[PDB]
């Protein structure tokens, strides 16, 4: 499974989506808990998203300390950014995430600790 | 690893390719654009028992785009046969697709799924579903929009077809990503996601 | 690619080529499979493709090109037989024959090719569709003949029998005309002597190879139909249930015949016919006690393993015991001898219904249910099954499923939480499980207390513990509400409650206790006799659920919010009298509190809250006393709004908390109104005014937020919180019109103002803003007080009419909402104020016409069949007018218009569902010329003769629609179709047959037009 080297710094249900940019639309990617794991040997700290039931990856990759959360136009309770490198479906790839929440609350929550673990994987 | 070959039947309009692009990708697909023939995707799961590989036959429900029709049916292991609990004659249709199914395929595990439970004016009661009864098919309300049961009929045809009835589907491994920054790179592409609204909004998640 | 050569005709068929482009289709993957694919379905569309078809099942190396070799012969047969020349149809009929013949003598392809087989087989059945018996009358007795030339060959044979008698009795329905089914099935009744011969020969000499399997598929489908003299007069029930019980190849299918036995129509005045009955029943359950398992074994455990075949096998068995039971347990309830059968047979029933298995649970559950209702009713028969009801009462309490009450449940890892969603699947279950309890109860009360007041001394003393224990058990408790009587449940319900109070003090944690909660909280639930001959008790109980809506566990405090109206809905009086040793209704004690005891819950909670209070005041009949209680309890509401409305008239952008506040004010009106319907009025009143204003403000924020920001401010947090304001205002409004006893206030107070400021903002704003529920509104409108307001209602149709038909005539898929509620508005104005469509222009009226066309094109039920009844109804009224000007125009312009457009959904496949309201239409139309109620000539002048009637030309007419539309059919079955169609024009039932059969005929070439004359 290869997560037991890991702490939990933050967990929360969250819906994830990505931009198909030839479609020109968002399309869902994995309802479920989105959490923040730290590495106790490299003190990096990545997002891990598991599909509820199946338990599928629909995200992974390092919580970059250049990326940006920007607000949707539709929505005040997700964030949308660019991530250069996941590995859910394998390959390393290119997304635009949109990432949406039960509530405002929860969307600056994650904000709160997405900008945390920015600043401890620049260590 | 051993794959099967799953065959998914059923009237058009019933969310068979819904259904299957949920799992494939984990998007929901709004618009009805009907299969042409057959379109076939592979599919894996991973459980107790190591991964298991559906080769997944989803064929065209409408008469017109039927192809090949039963000739998609050789060789499968298992199949699942769909309808729409809004539309009464899609279950109607249930023993027709039966029957050609199991012509063919004449001792194979079967999941019988009424799809589209999520929509508040059912019109095939509960108590009216017992085809399944007599020709020993699994049975399951599903919605592949509020993913309702959605992994139940894969979850039933891996424990029949690796003959464990304790297979669980189990948490993939999460390899360490990558980290990348290209130096010359403009995306206005990021501006375009912002301004282009997430659909349901008014959804819980 | 190489591929494609095998779709060049002109040159001969490259038979190794083909094999490749099978197998890349069938063995590949990816782009070349697709590919394939392509190819092959070209190929096998190719409408001279299966003139190759001799050609690839000679030469082919691959078992799946000669399957689509048949395919294609298949679609030949089926589709274009008759179009053939006859020496084709020879031919056809001989290499079929043939390769079967072949593939039947070689002993390795019979043993290996399977498929190819059995679609040989299926394909020779088409044939005998078409030619069988008048062109082909010797095939049966030939078959026989045939049969004992070689063991292979009576198999196979065994298999087209089975498929012949399946497309003759199981699937002709939909497939065959009346008149060709019933010939295909007389023709079948008449040799069937012979075909049961050879069936019973085969199976007296044989005992469970796969030739007697093969014969024993093939007398399952026979029994759908047969005579049952051939089941009772010969020695076949002895064989099947000892000889063919015996072993398991032949016991899976031997079962489900039995099964179909069970089920035969028999006579029920036969003495000896009665013992055959209970014979075969007999025979066969000792076959199961002696072969396959004892009365006593666990097949819970033998199930859960699932070796080989025995999940099929017990669900078989459990269709068997419950199919014969239900039809024939009589027959075992008197005599002395037959008992331990009767019960050994429930005994096994019982061991099948502790099986882990949804769908075979409500398979036996629904058996119980057909037992227990027969013992409620049947003098002296409940006492014969008197242990076995004991051991079902535990087994139902022990797999009580969660009602849809209890919101919390167990996670994934071990945590009691609130539901995600609601399990809508397992709601019929609840239902199915407490209607068999509840009888169970009523058979023994005595009997059933004793069995959950015992389960509960274990709970509490530790030893069977569990949150599954607790839980069962108390749904249980919770759902034989009723069938005790009110002493006796008294000490019952007491006696839990202490029991339940007891675990929950000594079970600590807030995962023990939310359990705990949701327990009693579905128990007291379930017993509102109880709580209103105990006023002390049903005060603690609403003063501890509001205990309960301060928990920080989000299922308990939700579960209590629907507890509380739970029981309000049942017990409101005793809220609204003061009680004794009372100073005041307890109605006021909720009121003057609300604001503390609500102050933790999310809105929609609140809302809840106070419909509930609703409910209770709606209780005071003394109008001055009601007006006070709801005045007192909107003050909160009120007080806001009343801020509210001096801050926005002050000066209007309404920011996002403000948005909100707004809308969870006009929501909790909404809640109230619901609940206290026609007495809300004055509370209406009250906000009716500066509602009204509220709502054109909003409109213009929104008007001038997408002018500023395009149609993507719609999208918008603000916008949206704009729109619902709007919406909800309608929903108060279109609620309390749906329920008002006072009419004329509605017309003189509430109309006026509310057309004013709703439709010119509906018409005048951009599609993409326009507000579906508008619509909605003005529905309700029309339907309670459309009969007086007759300009009101033209105003609503000059709004909302073209402008909304052109957002929804482009595709069927835009604007769903607006498409369905345009459809119901139009069809309540149409069945209350038709003059409203009489007024429209011309061409106005046209696209109305236009759009109920549209409607049943669609294939959205919602629309599709109100567009069906909007039709019939505009018939109805055009009738109504009699013999003026504008019925004689409507006709003229409109009658053929709505016949043709009928009949093309009716005859194109894509419409099925709307089949019954389509003819019934039809059948409307076509009736009225041949009644004579169209007073014009529906013709020109120019067409036809003068005085040539109306019925005559509709003949004409159709017959020239049909031959166009249709040009595969012949003259005679166009003539005799419509013969036939207009003569059963009162008679539906008939009238829609002829419509089923045509339906069949235009799908091939050649029907026969006498097939019109069934009957
Ligand atoms: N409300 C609801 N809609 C659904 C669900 N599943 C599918 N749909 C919708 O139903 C329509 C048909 O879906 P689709 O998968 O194309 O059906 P299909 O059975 O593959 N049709 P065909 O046999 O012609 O290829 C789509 O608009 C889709 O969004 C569901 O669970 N709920
Ligand atoms: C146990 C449940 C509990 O307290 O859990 C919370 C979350 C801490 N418990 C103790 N007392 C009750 C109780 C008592 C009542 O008195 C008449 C009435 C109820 C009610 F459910 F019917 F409202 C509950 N529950
Ligand atoms: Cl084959
Ligand atoms: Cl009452
Ligand atoms: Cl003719
Ligand atoms: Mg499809």
């Amino acid at each position: 499974t290869m997560e037991e080297d890991e702490e939990v710094l933050y967990k929360v249900r969250a819906k994830l989506f990505r931009f198909d940019a030839d479609a020109k639309e968002w399309k869902e990617r994995g309802t479920g808990d989105c959490k923040f794991l730290k590495n106790k040997k490299t003190n990096k700290v990545r997002i891990l998203m598991r599909r509820d039931k199946t338990l599928k990856i629909c995200a992974n990759h390092i919580i970059a300390p250049e990326y940006t959360l920007k607000p949707n136009v539709g929505s005040d309770r997700s964030w949308v950014y660019a991530c250069t490198a996941d590995i859910a479906e394998g390959e390393a790839e290119a997304f635009t995430f949109a990432i949406r929440f039960g509530s405002k609350e929860n969307a600056d929550k994650f904000k709160e600790e997405f900008e945390k673990a920015q600043e401890i994987n620049k260590k | 690893q051993v794959q099967f070959k799953l065959v998914l039947v059923g009237d058009g309009g019933t969310g068979k390719t819904t259904f299957v692009k949920r799992h494939l990708t984990g998007e929901f697909e709004k618009k009805y654009v009907a299969t042409l023939g057959v379109e076939v995707h592979p599919l894996v799961f991973h459980t107790n028992r190591g991964p298991i590989k559906f080769n997944v036959w989803d064929t065209a429900g409408q008469e017109k785009f039927g192809g090949l029709r039963d000739g998609y049916y050789i060789q499968a292991q298992c199949a699942i046969i769909m309808f729409d609990v809004t539309s009464r004659v899609t279950y109607k249709n249930v023993p027709n697709w039966h029957r050609d199914l199991v012509r063919v395929c004449e001792n194979i595990p079967i999941v019988l799924c009424g799809n589209k439970v999520d929509i508040k004016d059912r019109k095939v009661k509960a108590k009216s579903i017992v085809f399944h009864r007599k020709k020993n098919l699994q049975y399951y309300d599903i919605s592949a929009k509020s993913n309702y049961n959605f992994e139940k009929p894969f979850l039933w045809l891996a424990r029949k077809l690796i003959g464990d009835p304790n297979l669980e589907f189990v948490a993939m491994p999460a390899l360490a990503p990558p980290e990348v920054v290209l130096a010359a790179q403009y995306e206005h592409d990021l501006e375009v996601a912002q301004t282009t609204a997430l659909p349901d909004e008014d959804d819980d998640l | 690619g190489a591929m494609e050569g095998i779709l060049d005709f002109s040159n001969d068929l490259d038979i190794a080529l083909l094999d490749q482009v099978v197998s890349t289709f069938y063995q590949g993957s990816g782009v070349q499979q697709k590919q394939a694919q392509e190819i092959l379905t070209k190929f096998q569309d190719n409408p001279d493709a299966w003139q190759k078809a001799d050609q690839i099942l000679q030469f082919s190396t691959n078992p799946q090109s000669k399957f689509i070799a048949l395919s294609i012969l298949d679609k030949l047969i089926t589709r274009k037989w008759k179009l053939l020349p006859n020496d084709h149809r020879i031919g056809i009929r001989n290499f079929v024959v043939g390769m079967i013949i072949s593939m039947c003598q070689d002993d390795e392809v019979f043993k290996t090719q399977k498929n190819l087989i059995n679609k040989s087989d299926l394909t020779l059945v088409q044939i005998l569709k078409q030619e069988w018996p008048q062109n082909w009358p010797e095939f049966i007795p030939e078959l026989i003949g045939s049969s004992s030339s070689s063991v292979n060959v009576c198999e196979n044979n065994m298999i087209v029998l089975k498929l012949l008698s399946e497309e003759v009795f199981d699937f002709s329905a939909e497939q065959m005309t009346q008149a060709k089914a019933l010939h295909l099935k007389n023709s079948m009744s008449k040799e069937f002597e012979q075909i049961f011969k050879l069936c019973f020969q085969v199976l007296e000499q044989g005992s469970s190879s796969s030739l007697i399997v093969a014969t024993l598929e093939s007398l399952l489908r026979y029994l759908h139909w047969i005579p049952y003299r051939y089941i009772y007069e010969t020695n076949i029930l002895e064989l099947l249930s000892t000889k063919f019980m015996t072993s398991p190849d032949t016991r899976a299918i031997t079962l489900k015949c039995l099964t179909e036995v069970s089920n035969l129509k028999i006579p029920q005045d036969n003495d000896l016919i009665k013992r055959q009955t209970v014979l075969f029943f007999q025979n066969t359950l000792q076959q199961i006690a002696t072969s396959v398992m004892p009365v006593t074994a666990d097949l819970k455990a033998t199930y859960a393993n699932a070796n080989g075949n025995d999940q099929s096998f017990l669900q078989d068995l459990a269709m068997f015991l419950t199919t014969y039971l239900a039809r024939n347990r009589a027959l075992l309830e008197s005599d002395e001898s037959l008992r331990e059968l009767l019960l050994n047979a429930h005994q096994y029933l019982i061991q099948l219904s502790k099986i882990e298995e949804r769908e075979l649970f409500k398979t036996t559950l629904d058996y119980w249910h057909n037992l227990v209702a027969d013992l409620f009713y049947e003098p002296l028969k409940k006492h014969i099954y008197e242990e076995i009801c004991s051991q079902l009462r535990l087994v139902i309490i022990e797999n009580m499923v969660r009602p849809e009450e209890v919101l919390v449940v167990e996670n994934d890892e071990g945590e009691i939480v609130r539901e995600f969603v609601k399990e809508s699947d397992t709601i019929q279950l609840y239902k199915s499980e407490r209607e068999v309890l509840v009888y169970l109860t009523h058979l023994n009360v005595i009997d059933t207390e004793e069995i959950m007041i015992s389960k509960l001394a274990r709970q509490i003393d530790g030893s069977e513990w569990s949150w599954h224990n607790i839980n069962t058990l108390s749904w249980a408790i919770g759902s034989i509400s009723g069938t005790m009587s009110e002493d006796t449940e008294k000490r019952f319900v007491v006696t839990v409650i202490k029991d339940l109070l007891d675990l929950c003090v000594k079970k600590r944690g807030k995962d023990n206790k939310a359990v705990v909660a949701s327990d009693i909280m579905y128990v007291v639930g379930q017993y509102p006799r109880f709580l209103k001959a105990h006023w002390n008790f049903l005060r603690t109980v609403i003063l501890k659920l509001f205990e309960f809506m301060h928990e920080t566990h989000e299922g308990v405090q939700d579960m209590a919010c629907d507890t509380f109206i739970k029981i309000v809905q049942k017990c409101k009086y005793h809220f609204v009298i003061q009680q004794p040793r009372e100073s005041e209704p307890f109605i006021q004690t909720i009121i003057r509190d609300i604001q503390k005891t609500t102050a933790d819950l999310q809105p929609q909670q609140v809302h809840t809250f106070y419909k509930a209070c609703g409910i209770i005041i709606s209780e005071e009949r003394s109008v001055a006393e009601r007006n006070r209680l709801l005045s007192d309890l909107m003050q909160l509401p009120n007080m806001a709004w009343d801020t509210i409305v001096e801050q926005s008239t002050a000066n209007p952008l309404l920011d996002s908390e403000t948005v909100k506040i707004i809308a969870n004010i006009i929501k909790t009106n909404v809640a109230v109104c619901t609940s206290m319907g026609a007495d809300f009025y004055p509370q209406l009143g009250h906000i009716y005014y500066n509602m009204l204003q509220l709502y054109r403000a909003v409109s213009s924020m929104i008007s001038a937020q997408v002018a500023a920001e395009g149609l993507i401010a719609t999208k918008t947090p603000k916008v949206r919180g704009l729109r619902t304001i709007k919406k909800e205002i309608l929903k108060l409004v279109e609620t309390y019109i749906s329920k008002a006893r006072n009419l004329d206030d509605v017309v003189k107070v509430l109309v006026e103002p509310l057309l004013n400021a709703v439709l010119e903002d509906y018409m005048n704003n951009v599609p993409d803003a326009r507000d579906a529920e508008v619509l909605n509104c003005m529905t309700t409108v029309v339907e309670k007080v459309g009969h007086m307001i007759p300009q009101g209602v033209i105003l609503i149709l000059q709004s909302v009419f073209e402008c909304t038909l052109d957002m929804i005539n482009k595709d069927f898929t835009e604007y769903p909402e607006h498409r369905v509620e345009f459809y119901k508005l139009l069809k309540v104005i149409n069945e209350k104020s038709f003059a409203a469509f009489l007024e429209l222009p011309p061409a106005a009226f046209k696209l109305f016409v236009d759009a109920i066309c549209w409607a049943f094109k669609h294939n959205n039920r919602d629309v599709e069949v109100n567009g069906l009844q909007i039709a019939l109804d505009l018939v109805k009224n055009i009738e109504r007018m009699g013999n003026v000007p504008f019925a004689n125009e409507f006709h003229k312009n409109y009658f053929f218009i709505f016949v043709s457009e009928t009949f093309f959904v009716l005859t194109d496949s894509d419409h099925k569902s709307g089949f019954s309201k389509q003819a019934l239409l039809l059948m409307k139309l076509i009736s009225l010329v041949y009644d004579n109620k169209i007073s014009v000539p529906l013709y020109q002048e120019a067409e036809v003769p003068q005085g040539t009637s109306n019925q005559v030309y509709l003949s004409q007419y159709l017959a020239n629609m049909l031959s166009n539309a249709f040009p595969h059919l012949t003259s005679e079955q166009i003539a005799s179709f419509l013969s036939a169609l207009t003569k059963q024009c009162k008679d539906l039932v008939v009238f829609k047959g002829t419509l089923r059969d045509f339906l069949v005929q235009i799908k091939e070439v050649g029907g026969d037009p006498t097939d019109y004359l069934f009957a």
